[PDB]
């Protein structure tokens, strides 16, 4: 969760750049001229009326190299090398074809950054997947159903392929881990029809708060306990919330209504 | 046997045909022609001096 760059935003490489290597006269984030000492207020009024020309070559440079360290293509610690490598071939093949470029490049990956600020591997899964069972082809198309959808909608969940078995991840650091590949082959001899894995236990528990199943098959009942047990599960923490709370004005108290609760 | 001169032991190697090799990979082991120090320097521009 480090930044990982210095700009306050992480997104605008360009505004990035602007933080990182321009006056904190010129930017904007969010006296009295002519009583000011005869030396500044000359300079100012020198410059205003003469803009001094700069190169955009290094703001530009910079520019890409905060965008590389967004992407991650270019890590925190060679963001310097990179930056000098950049400059370095920069001048040594500048024209103003080169610089065009240049901004075509930061203008592209700004948009890029901007529009982008796990779907394709479930695709195959379910296309290796058969799709044709023996035992009704409804309960199995609404548990594809609702398993798309609440892949689609979890905010950040992972699908992937582990050799020969597919495998869902409800989060990237978490520690709830579903082999769908065995899970789904253990539903399968029981889709229309206490003997299940705990693996498809769990993948069902997941995608019991995400579902059009026939209450009268098997597993239309499984998802129905499943759907009481969880909210069994809510009004219990409510409950056991309310009660600690009210009970702390001890640890064993927590014991005892714990006990007393599972 | 007894009535003989005691013993000094001395060992030494004899290495022939062969270049004494120190690659330039920090584990000292060879995990590809390009070694990771070497691609270390690869885009620094430096000079450095060997001593």
């Amino acid at each position: 969760e480090a930044p990982r760059s210095l700009g306050p935003a992480p997104s605008n490489p360009s505004l990035q750049a602007l933080f990182q290597s321009q006056p904190s006269a010129e930017q904007e984030w969010h006296g009295d001229f002519g009583s000011q000492p005869q030396a500044n207020r000359f300079g100012a009024i020198l410059e205003a009326v003469v803009p001094p020309r700069s190169d955009p070559t290094h703001e530009k440079v910079l520019a890409i190299v905060n965008a590389l360290l967004e992407t991650q293509a270019i890590r925190r610690d060679e963001a310097g090398q990179m930056y000098t490598a950049l400059l370095q071939r920069v001048a040594r093949y500048n024209s103003v074809n080169v610089q065009g470029n240049l901004d075509r490049l930061i203008q592209d990956v700004k948009e890029a950054l901007a529009q982008r600020e796990s779907v394709v591997a479930l695709n195959a899964f379910l296309s290796t997947q058969p799709a044709v069972v023996e035992r009704g082809q409804e309960n199995y198309v609404a548990f594809v159903s609702a398993l798309k959808l609440m892949v689609t909608e979890a905010p950040q969940s992972e699908v992937y392929q582990a050799g020969p078995s597919f495998f869902f991840q409800t989060s990237r650091h978490g520690s709830q881990t579903v082999n769908l590949s065995q899970a789904f082959d253990n539903l399968r001899p029981l889709w229309g029809v206490s003997l299940l894995t705990p693996n498809t236990r769990l993948l069902l528990l997941l995608i019991a708060p995400f579902t059009g199943i026939s209450r009268d098959s098997y597993l239309g009942h499984l998802l129905t306990l499943y759907r009481e047990t969880i909210g069994n599960t809510r009004v219990d923490e409510t409950t056991y919330n309310e009660i600690t709370e009210v009970s702390r004005a001890d640890a064993s108290n927590l014991q005892a209504t714990l006990n007393y609760l599972l | 046997d007894p009535r003989h001169a005691l013993r000094d032991p001395e060992r030494k190697f004899l290495c022939d045909r062969t270049l004494w090799r120190i690659p330039f990979s920090s584990n000292f082991m060879s995990m590809g022609s390009l070694t990771d120090l070497g691609q270390n320097l690869l885009y620094a521009n430096a000079a450095h001096a060997l001593d």
